[PDB]
């Protein structure tokens, strides 16, 4: 199947940023949701608003 | 993970690795694993 493979690995490379792009798009999708603000903040002890 | 020494404390990561940890080079100096800071 791998000697077969040699007129089809481009097919198999091609794949491989489809799969390479969205998966580091997903984790870059996390990125411009949650991390706005570089700064974390504590919440105040005092419950009292 | 091999060739990396982890490390407790966190710093701001450059090179994601994935599972709330990332890679960087920080001193001589090597490579170091460590979980990013927020
Ligand atoms: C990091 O510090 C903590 C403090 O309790 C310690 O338990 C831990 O072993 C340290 N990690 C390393 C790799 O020295």
């Amino acid at each position: 199947c791998s000697n077969l493979l040699l007129q089809y690995g481009s097919f198999c490379t091609q794949l491989n940023r489809a799969l390479t792009g969205i998966a580091v798009e997903q984790d870059k999708n996390t990125q411009e949701v949650f991390a706005q603000v570089k700064q974390i903040y504590k919440t105040p002890p005092i419950k009292d608003f | 993970l091999i060739g990396a020494e982890h490390v407790n404390n966190s710093y701001e990561c450059d090179i994601p690795i994935g599972a709330g940890i990332c890679a960087s080079y920080q001193t001589s100096q090597s490579i170091i694993a460590y979980t990013m800071s927020l």
